[PDB]
Formats: C-alpha cells, structure tokens, sequence
C-alpha cells in the first residue's frame, strides 16, 4: 500500500536528511433497483472509507496501484459501468490517504510530512462531502445519476491526487528533488486551475 | 445488531471498556465485533478503527499507571509521566465531547438525512484526526519506553520535529512542559 | 480538579475548540454544542463534489 | 476493614462497561470518604495547632469538592449529566483527591507531628514537583 511506500519514504528522508540537516534537531520518534441502488450506496460510502461493501468487494492492491474493486456480475451494466467508473475515485481516496498517514511522519521531513498533511486534509475534505453526500442517501436526497455527477469532481481531483503519489513514487523524489517534482507537477496541472 | 449498540460498544472502547457486541480481542489487542452474522463488514473495519484508538488507550493507561507507581523514575520521569497523564486528560476531554455529541444524535432520535447527522462514517471522520494524534503519541511512548530522565529529555527533544503541525506544537508544548 | 481552560497556548486552545484535534471543520468552546457538518452544497449533483481547500487566512 | 480505603458493593446485573466505569470512579469516593474521616477525626483539638489547621484546610477542600459535586448534581437533575462527562470532569477532581489521599495516609503511617509533619509536608511538596496543581 501507498502507506508502506511513504513510510518507507519516511525513513530514507530521515537519514538522507540527517546527513543533510546539520542543525541537531532529531525527528521525532434479484435485488429491486431502488434496493441494488441501496447497497451500492452501502458498498461506495464503505469503499470511500476503504472497507468492502456487501455486493462491491475491493480487491487486492497489486504495487502502487488504485485499489481494485469486484463487483456483483448480476448487476446492471449500466450501474457497474457507473460504479467502475466512480470506483476509481474511491481507489485513488484510499492510496491518497495512505501515503498521507505515513508519509506525514518527521522522519520524512517537514517538506514530505508537510505535502502529506496537505493530501490528509484535502482527503478529509472529501471525506467530509462523501459524508454529506450519504446523508443526502440517507434522506433520500441522492440519485445515481445525481451520485454520479457529484463524484465527478471527486473523481478528477482523485484522479489527479492519485497520479501524483504514483509519480512522486516512481520519482522517490524527496527534498529539493521533491521541491523540483512539485514545481513540475504544478506546471502540469497549468490546465487545471484547483 | 442496531447502530445505537455499536456506538455505545464504540464509546466504551475509547474508554477502553468492551461493548455489548464489540468485546477486546488479546490476540489482536484491538476490541472485536462478536460474531453474529449481522455485522457488516464495514462495520467491522469501523470497529476495528475504534478499536485501535481504544487499544491506544489501554496503552497510554498501562504506561501511566507503570509510571506513576514507579517512585525511581526521578523528578524528571515523574514530570514526564504527568505530562502523559495531562495530554491523556485532555484526550479523556475530546473523548467525553465525542461521547455527549453521540449522546445528542442519540436524543435527537431521527435519523435527519442531513450532512450534520452523526454517522458512523462521520464519526469515523470526526476522528480520524484524532486518531492520527493518537497514533502519534503511541508511536512517541513506543519510542520513548525504557528512557528517564535525560534521556526522557533527548528523546522530547528529538520528538519536537513532527511534521504534523499540529503533533508539532502539541509535541513542542510536551517538551517545554518536560523542560521546565 | 478541572481540565483547566485551554485559554492560554494557543496549541492547547487550538486542542480544545478541536477537541485535541477531534474537530476538522469546526471549533468550539461550549461543552454542550450538537456536533454537525457543514451541509452539502446544492450545486454537488450539478458541479459534482470539489476537495474544500482550506482558506489561507 | 482497618485502614484500608472504602470498598463498596455494586449491584451484579450492571452493565459489565458501566460496572468498569463505576468501579473507575469508585476510588474517588473512596478516597473521599477517607480523607473526610482523617479530617474529622485530626480536627480535633487534641491534634495540636498544625494537625487542626491541617485539617482545616483539607476539610475547606472537601468543600470545595461537595460544591463541585453539588453542581454535578445540578445537572444530573437537570438530565445535563452524561456518564462520560461526569468522568472527564471529575477525572482530574479524581487525581488531586488521590493525590491528597496518598499524602494523607503517608502523614498517618509515619504519625508525623510539629516539625516532623512540617518536614513530611516539605517533602510531600517535592513529591508533587512533576505536578503543578
């Protein structure tokens, strides 16, 4: 999982750094429709939190890749298309969050720890509308194709978080290359004003 | 099993006391959900989320009481060990007010379909944040066991660059706290 | 015999408004306050769901 | 049973989480009760001046803690008392109460007395250096 890799990443920073920072300070240590959409809604509001849902089960995670999710075949196809395409930005929410925790740690550095941070808080910003978005289920207040919608957003700023963490991975920047990564990355997202 | 039974069983377990449905596990020293089939299993990871901080908890107790006990650990061990126990207050307090904000969902007795209804996906929110304080602390404790005195001190000291700015400054207020 | 008043580090207000950092979105000092969220916006099923950016003030 | 802190007997069919959390709170009455049986009976002219002020001071912090449980009480009245609010408020209440408990039967064990009790409070005040309140 991404938290093992920025983890990983934490403890290389602390040493590259160690060597690097000479000021001493040591880092801290058969269903109805309206019921299939039901369940879904269960499935997704526990995948955003990362945890399988009753008809929509995750698969595992192969490398730093988006978690993979299996659904139910006897769903609709148009609702499984719906759900593989949202599912993605559940995927991204979840590596997005876990290189955030590990990453956020001092033994990679307050630049590292710092961009972590940064990605937890948006995370629970997203969390918070995912959130909102069940009470609206909840309330009856939230339709596929108004799920769908509000997810796309969602989707594109997971999508664009998630392709970040894969190339600050790939990259293992950290420090000034990570400095010189996240001005490169806001290059690339010139098109993208958020 | 109701959702009411899994949050009073998720607020006992932040006070470390095992709920109706959710009991300690030793062997994954995390509360677990009692088997009967109608937990989902997402419930169960939110569970074993709580449970986790819960586990927390009987740590930071367990450390607090060994200490406290403990007359050798100086003047500066006895500093520290009160730090502990007053960062441990202060997360008794946020647990307390997460407690009595459940207990107002609980009065309130309508599940609203509104954004500001407590759920346990929202709860599992509400404190995420403090869980990742909580898990820093326990990850300081860890890494500060066995030490007293000055080497209580280096090891304050080198905790005092967190990253997290909030665990920074809560880190930072431990250390003056020590340093004093 | 109390929790004594976060009132003056600004680490420890900031820990009780947020309830040692429990609270994301909302501070406070009342004991008594019904925890809620901030409702969701009525443009989410036509803009979809966008990450709140903290204000930088 | 002799000079050991007050135990109490609590109904069986409780909540085994709710029989925790009273048994946790338990040994604040039990110190409670204690201390206010030191103070009553140390409050006694014979004591001497030092003990009799002693006691004083601890009987006017006993009051203190009724007013504060009185207030609790209040609220419990007014339905505004919640299980994990009284434990959050009377957790550091518990602590100091502990605390004075422990130098309470420190004093009594080694009978201390004018100058010796003067020398037990001076060291009572350097065991407490980790503890500002």
């Amino acid at each position: 999982s991404t938290l093992q890799q920025s983890l990983e990443l934490k403890r290389k920073m602390l040493r590259d750094k160690q060597n690097k920072k000479n000021s001493g300070q040591h880092l801290p240590i058969t269903l109805p429709l309206a019921s299939q959409e039901s369940a879904v809604v269960e499935d997704l509001l526990y995948v955003l939190v990362g945890v399988d849902g009753r008809y929509v089960s995750a698969q595992p995670l192969a490398g730093r890749q988006s978690r993979t999710f299996l659904v139910d075949p006897n769903l609709d196809l148009s609702i499984r298309e719906l759900v593989h395409r949202i599912l993605p930005v559940a995927a991204s929410y979840s590596a997005v969050t876990r290189f955030i925790e590990e990453k956020s740690s001092f033994e990679y550095g307050q630049v590292n720890h710092a961009l972590a941070a940064a990605m937890r808080t948006l995370v629970k910003e997203h969390l918070i509308l995912v959130s909102q978005l069940e009470q609206l289920h909840r309330q009856g207040l939230l339709s596929l194709q108004k799920l769908w919608f509000y997810i796309q957003p969602a989707m594109r700023t997971m999508d664009i978080l998630a392709s970040l963490a894969t190339s600050v991975d790939k990259g293992e920047c950290l420090g000034g290359s990570t400095l010189s990564l996240l001005h490169d990355r806001s290059f690339s997202y010139t098109g993208d004003s958020q | 099993i109701t959702e009411a039974a899994l949050v009073r069983d998720i607020l006992y377990v932040f006070q470390g006391i095992d709920g109706k449905n959710i009991k300690m596990n030793n062997t994954e020293n995390c509360y677990k959900v009692e088997g009967k089939a109608n937990l989902s299993r997402s419930l169960r990871d939110t569970a074993v989320r709580l449970s986790e901080l819960g586990w927390l908890h009987n740590k930071i107790r367990r450390y607090t009481d060994q200490r406290s006990l403990d007359r050798s650990f100086g003047l500066v061990g006895q500093s520290f060990c009160a730090a502990l126990h007053q960062e441990l207050r202060e997360y008794y307090r946020l647990l307390s007010v997460l407690h009595s904000q459940l207990q107002l969902e609980d009065d309130q007795g309508v599940n609203l379909g509104l954004e500001s209804s407590l759920t346990l996906r929202r709860l599992l929110v509400w404190t995420y944040d403090p869980k990742i304080r909580l898990k820093t602390l326990a990850a300081l404790v860890d890494h500060c066991q066995g030490r007293k005195g000055g080497e209580l001190a280096s090891a304050v000291h080198a905790y005092t660059k967190t990253g997290d700015p909030y665990m920074r400054s809560l880190v930072q207020h431990i250390l003056s706290l020590v340093s004093h | 015999f109390s929790f004594g008043d976060p009132c003056g580090d600004r680490f420890e207000r900031d820990t009780r408004v947020s309830l040692f950092g429990a609270l994301v979105h909302s501070r406070t000092y009342d004991m008594d306050v019904r925890l809620g969220l901030p409702p969701v916006p009525d443009n989410a099923d036509l803009s979809g769901l966008a990450i709140k950016v903290p204000p930088s003030v």
